[PDB]
């Protein structure tokens, strides 16, 4: 659950994922509850630290577990641009749909995020980008009421 | 409006509007309400087969593609044989699909194009499918070095 | 629908034109493409 490795599915083989658990976060923990009895996430966008020449891209994917509670496609986010951008194309709040992981509660699930052609010993379109890397970098917005 | 929705899914076989709600007998009245139901279900399909897509970036030189061609085809670097082409009404390069020549066309003649094939790119490869069954394009734009 | 909008990536042919290009006859822009060193295309495409 807060494992990193290949990916299960077919598809997914060559692809590397890192998972979390949002309850080992702890992110409760940051304020005390009065106020907060109930965590939603507004928005989730992701930055890479991780240094790739010009005219390249990332290619990578947020997850969710659950999907418990439901959304059309929101529990998938594709990251490109790699410097902090949100999923998705202009990022748009007072937008008449939801974004993705709204709604998700902070203390429990799992979050993964797959980086395609990671293998080495297979040639992987993402293999030197991956040995750059120093780490993942989230930021969560989340909402308290 | 049943193209344009025919169009933001791929779904071509989409009938939603069927004839007739005019009625040669009768004034043709109930037309209106009768085509109001059919909008109202096309609307209903359409929330119900929605989708936050993964909205994805991917970059790619002209350059690199020209170059790329495999031994059988015909590749080239792009500037020297721009240049050439300049220089000389006559040039061409490349293997079909991917070629870079003068204008075909009678007004075009003295214009220069450049030609590349979305199925050389293999973009597909960028992500495994699943998730991708369809891809489309959402923006191009242009940067010249 | 902005331009493009739609689009397989699969197939298809995208073509990029220049005016006035030859050198032989005097093209305005003969010098702006002698510069180029390629063309960059940035594609935004959804997955669905």
């Amino acid at each position: 659950n807060n494992n990193l490795a290949f990916g299960a599915g077919t598809d997914t083989k060559t692809s590397l994922q890192a998972s979390v658990s949002f309850a080992d976060l702890k992110i409760r923990e940051d304020y005390p509850a009065s106020l907060g009895k109930i965590r939603r996430i507004k928005q989730i966008s992701v930055t890479l630290p991780a240094l790739l020449g010009p005219y390249q891209d990332v290619q990578a994917i947020l997850s969710y577990g659950d999907k418990a509670g439901l959304a059309n496609g929101c529990e998938a986010l594709a990251v490109s641009h790699g410097m902090n951008d949100s999923g998705q194309f202009q990022l748009d709040f007072n937008d008449g749909k939801f974004l993705p992981f709204e709604g998700i509660a902070i203390d429990q699930g799992t979050l993964t995020l797959s980086f395609p052609n990671a293998s080495m010993p297979e040639k992987g379109k993402q293999a030197t980008m991956l040995k750059t890397l120093n780490d993942i970098i989230l930021h969560i917005r989340y909402t308290i009421k | 409006a049943e193209q344009a929705y025919r169009w933001e899914l791929n779904d071509d076989s989409a009938r939603f509007i069927k004839p007739g709600a005019w009625q040669g007998t009768y004034a043709g009245l109930l037309a209106g309400e009768t085509l109001m139901l059919s909008l109202a279900q096309m609307e209903d399909a359409h929330l119900k087969r929605d989708k936050r897509a993964l909205e994805v970036e991917r970059t790619v030189s002209l350059a690199e593609v020209y170059a790329g061609l495999p031994k059988d085809n015909g590749p080239f670097s792009l500037a020297q044989e721009i240049d050439k082409l300049v220089s000389q009404g006559s040039g061409s390069a490349g293997s079909g699909n991917n070629n870079l020549a003068f204008g075909a066309g009678t007004d075009t003649k003295t214009s220069l194009q450049a030609s590349v094939s979305f199925a050389d790119l293999k973009i597909r490869e960028d992500y495994p499918a699943s998730l991708g069954k369809i891809r489309r394009i959402k923006q191009i734009s242009v940067t010249l070095p």
